[PDB]
């Protein structure tokens, strides 16, 4: 219904986005490490539906 | 802030034709239903007509076979062609964007027909 602003920081850079996000009740980033390196951590964004 | 733009009314002699337009902008969640309502000074909101996303058209018995609703899917807009106008149609008309939660209401365009 209203415009929203979104800041996320993954392992590489910043994502700053201003859009009409359909946020869910509990936004989060699912974190998993890779099986061999574990130096960085991969993120799955579950913040907004659309 | 979902906004609805209604335009195309005014003064027309008996027997004339007009084409009003509502553009719905903002959220307008896809399964929406756009309707048109009548109000003359001293009366209530009269259900003129309704269209859903199913493309079905529903009209009242007051204006049988005279008023039509057209849809534009590309811009998701609506235009009513009001033809064969009669002084009993002298009333301000409004849009009813059902949407999927926060029902929206119009600003208004005056429709006058008399001789």
């Amino acid at each position: 219904k209203t415009q929203s602003l979104l800041i996320v920081n993954n392992a590489t850079n910043v994502v700053i986005k201003v859009c009409e996000f359909q946020f869910c009740n509990d936004p989060f980033l699912g974190v998993y490490y890779h099986k061999n390196n574990k130096s960085w951590m991969e993120s799955e964004f579950r913040v907004y539906s659309s | 802030q979902v906004q609805l733009q209604e335009s195309g009314g005014g003064l027309v002699q008996a027997g004339g034709s007009l084409r009003l337009s509502c553009a719905a902008s903002g959220s307008i969640f896809s399964p929406n239903t756009m309707g048109w309502f009548r109000q003359a000074l001293g009366k209530q909101r009269e259900m003129v007509a309704v269209i859903s996303s199913i493309a079905s058209t529903q009209y009242a018995n007051f204006v049988k076979g005279r008023f039509t609703i057209t849809r534009d899917n590309t811009k998701n807009t609506v235009h009513l062609q009001m033809n064969s106008l009669i002084p009993e149609d002298t009333a301000v008309y409004y849009c009813y964007a059902v949407d999927k939660s926060q029902d929206y209401w119009g600003q208004g365009t005056q429709v006058t027909v008399s001789s």
